[PDB]
């Protein structure tokens, strides 16, 4: 029988790790910085490999200067609040104190 | 002929509150000419109405001080989250609609306009007037006395205050037993309290500062922990306040200001319906599409499924009164 | 009427339950 | 932190009762008594021991003095043991 | 004999009907995108039979179930 | 391990100095082997009380930002002195991120029910 | 008439223990599934010391 046990012990296992699976593909859904990192990265990867041809030069030291060139320009798209949290709450009536 | 609510519910208090006795229904319909029919016999039958009908009875104390404060207890441990009130929308869900006892209200009202129209065409249109005003002045006098339950019918029969029996300051964590909103602040939305809770955490501390003990705070040993290391992680980054209780500017959680305007419009057009929150949201949906939308939009979806349903109801009642009412009774008693 | 008083004694009989809800107790009152 | 209290259509020594409260309660005459002479680790010991051990006591006493002042005050007479298989039922 | 692989497009059109929104401009933008990405001798039948995929269009303001299911 | 950071810059920081300092964490986190999961801003916040920052001057409100990063314990210590050095920042905090109560998936209706 | 009966106890005993069998894994597949409860009561600084018999004999 503890055969069989352990066959029931491989499904609790299983089922409590297809959760975590779950909560990092939350993570990753939430994680837009990393996901347009990723998509730059492949364009710069497809105009390097474009430049082979166009001008047979060394795609790899190509895709080096490229990609240090995009790790120098990110957070050029940070995201725009510029926002007064104390005067937004004045206009949606939540805050009178107004000194 | 002004009805009731031409008449007299464009007044403040009397206009605040003005629940609904019959379905509207557009004009052309099998209802509505029913109800034409219904109107102008009952009006009819007011004319030739007698006296005894109009019997009315004096008004005494309901309930005394010491019932009433058990009534209110038994009602806030029926619905510990939530403030007990007179929720005549919901009504519905208490009382059958068959054995609603408001009917007798809208046709004394009626009756009520109806007098008052002849009275103007016999006397003369001052006298109306000044019988107007003098009903909406005794409406306003008895506004507050019909609820048993507030002070204000205490106030218009002059009972006195009830004198509670003491009771220990110091009692058993058993016993102990929080308002309906540090209950709500404690439970937070069944996720542990956390820094970024800033809209909470004025709850905790006193107006001195300091945190309040647990057996102020009515919270479970985890829980206190928890809030503990939320303030002293807010005061360390300087977003809640070390010797008072936050400034109402600070009562922002720790979030997306737009998120929260979202949030904050959503509750609106749900508790009471701001068309202007429906329309700012509207706006919102397309000039920021990386906010979360799904309530407004579900609620949204809710509200336009009702209608398509209703419109479907009163196409089959047209045609003829089908089994979906009959239904609800049957149906629902047999589940 | 005599029929008539039979007549809305019997729409009072073959009415509704009253309260909406399928409970299991019948609540007295504690008004007045 | 610091009471404030706004003295309006009320008397100052009734402002100032008010704060002496506030102090009371909140403790601050033992703090600075406290702190302005230095107390040794086994006194601190010793003394919250005792304060641990009062205080319900206190707290007790004060609900049975409470209790005692409500009922001389509404002439309220001594309870009898709830006798079970009453009818408590109305004589009409 | 479905198609293995579904493709659910979800909008908002309801809510701004004589606003075309973003919604409808996007929808624009997949209505004249997909013909001439899928080659074939919101969508023409042909054009939906033709399509890999299956090709369903849904209104999380209108559908309040299928809104809580997505 | 994942982490959450949140910085309060003062008014005198600008985007140049805030883009200067996201480069300068996201450097950190690839030499610790990690990766930059998010950034986001919060907008400006009064603070409960004046912030006395030495050598700097005197504030009442700042702008709060919010960056969430998976690396390797070792670079937290780095990471929190190279902020504490940076002068327009105000205040940092370096936290380890929860499973349920954190800016990535608990962002919404933190205050509303309903 | 034996051989009978042994056969009708052998099928009941089969039954049985299949229900058993089922009960019992689903109560620890139940267990399993929920999340470590967090006792939230009260602690035991009381129970620390213990009064044994005093003196010798104890």
């Amino acid at each position: 029988e503890k055969k069989v046990t352990q066959s029931l012990q491989t499904a609790r296992v299983s089922r409590r790790k297809v959760a975590h699976v779950l909560w990092l593909k939350k993570l990753q859904d939430s994680s837009d910085f990393l996901q347009e990192q990723e998509e730059a990265a492949r364009g710069v990867a497809a105009l390097a490999r474009a430049r082979a041809k166009e001008t047979g030069e060394e795609e790899e030291e190509l895709l080096a200067t490229e990609m240090a060139k995009l790790k120098e320009n990110a957070f050029v798209n940070l995201p725009s609040r510029n926002v007064s949290v104390p005067d937004l709450l004045a206009q949606l009536g939540l805050n009178d104190e107004k000194v | 002929s002004p009805s009731f609510e031409q008449q007299f519910l464009n007044d403040k208090l009397l206009g605040q509150n003005t629940l609904q006795f019959t379905k509207v229904s557009e004009k052309g319909t099998a209802d509505a000419l029913f109800a034409e029919c219904l109107e102008s016999i009952r009006h009819r039958r007011f004319k030739l109405d007698p006296d005894v009908d109009n019997r009315s009875s004096e008004a005494v104390e309901k309930l005394t001080q010491e019932e009433r404060a058990i009534a209110e207890k038994i009602f806030q441990r029926v619905d510990p989250e939530r403030k007990i009130a007179p929720r005549l929308e919901s009504r519905g869900c208490y009382i059958d609609p068959l054995w609603d006892p408001f009917k007798r209200v809208e046709e004394l009202q009626q009756q009520v306009a109806q007098d008052l129209t002849e009275y103007a065409k016999l006397v003369g249109a001052a006298e109306a007037r000044r019988q107007r005003l003098l009903v909406r002045a005794s409406l306003r006098r008895q506004y507050r006395m019909h609820d048993p339950l507030s002070e204000g019918h205490r106030r218009f029969f002059g009972a006195q205050r009830a004198d509670p029996f003491p009771t220990p300051h110091r009692v058993h964590e058993r016993f102990w037993d929080p308002s309906p909103d540090v209950r709500v602040a404690l439970k937070n939305n069944n996720v542990p309290i956390s820094w970024r809770d800033l809209h909470i955490l004025h709850h905790f501390v006193g107006e001195n500062g300091l945190i309040l003990p647990r057996r102020t705070t009515h919270a479970s040993r985890y829980q206190q922990r928890c809030i503990f290391k939320a303030i002293c992680m807010a005061r360390r980054m300087a977003l809640f306040p070390y010797d008072w209780k936050p400034t109402q500017g600070e009562l922002m959680p720790v979030m997306d200001p737009l998120q929260y305007l979202v949030d904050e419009l959503t509750s609106r057009y749900k508790a009471t319906g701001d068309l202007r929150a429906d329309a700012m949201l509207c706006v919102m949906l397309s000039k920021y599409p990386k906010l979360n939308y799904f309530r407004y939009l579900q609620y949204k979806a809710q509200t336009q499924k009702s209608e398509v349903e209703a419109m479907q109801q009163q196409e089959e009642e047209d045609r003829g009164d089908f089994s979906r009412l009959l239904r609800k009774y049957k149906r629902a008693t047999t589940d | 009427x005599x029929x008539x008083x039979x007549x809305x004694x019997x729409x009072x009989x073959x009415x509704x339950x009253x309260x909406x809800x399928x409970x299991x107790x019948x609540x007295x009152x504690w008004x007045x | 932190m610091s009471c404030h209290r706004h003295v309006f259509r009320a008397a100052p020594a009734a402002v100032f009762a008010s704060v002496q409260r506030w102090g009371r309660r909140n403790n601050v005459h033992k703090l600075t008594l406290l702190v302005q002479t230095y107390e040794k680790p086994c006194v601190k010991r010793t003394r919250i021991a005792e304060e641990k051990a009062y205080y319900p006591r206190w707290f007790y006493l004060r609900y049975a003095t409470e209790v005692i002042r409500y009922s001389l005050k509404h002439h309220l007479r001594l309870g009898q043991a709830l006798d079970p298989n009453d009818d408590q039922r109305l004589d009409a | 004999e479905s198609k293995p692989v579904t493709v659910v497009y979800a909008h908002a059109s309801s809510m701004e009907t004589t606003r075309p929104a973003s919604s409808a401009s996007l929808s624009r933008f997949l209505s004249n995108l997909l013909p001439r990405l899928f080659l074939f001798p919101f969508l023409s039948p042909s054009q939906r039979q033709s399509l890999p995929f299956n090709f369903v269009t849904v209104d999380v303001a209108a559908e309040p179930r299928l809104g809580a299911f997505l | 391990v994942f982490y959450e950071t949140f910085v309060l810059f003062s008014k005198r920081v600008q985007r140049a100095d805030i883009r200067q300092l996201l480069k300068q964490q996201e450097a950190l986190i690839t030499k610790h082997h990690g990766s930059m999961l998010a950034v986001r801003d919060l907008g400006w916040r009064k603070t409960a009380f004046r912030v006395i920052k030495p050598r700097q001057g005197i504030f009442w409100f700042g702008r709060l930002f919010y960056f969430s990063f998976g690396a390797n314990p070792a670079a937290i210590t780095e990471m929190s002195q190279s902020l504490q050095s940076t002068n327009g920042v105000l205040r940092h905090a370096t936290v380890r991120m929860k499973k349920r109560h954190n800016l990535m998936t608990y962002n919404h209706h933190i205050h509303a029910r309903d | 008439l034996c051989e009978l009966e042994q056969k009708k106890r052998t099928e009941r005993a089969i039954q049985h223990s299949q229900d058993l069998w089922k009960k019992r894994t689903a109560a620890k597949d139940a267990h399993s599934e929920k999340t470590p409860e967090l006792y939230d009561g009260p602690f035991w600084l009381k129970f620390w010391r213990r009064k044994k018999r005093p003196g010798a004999r104890g």
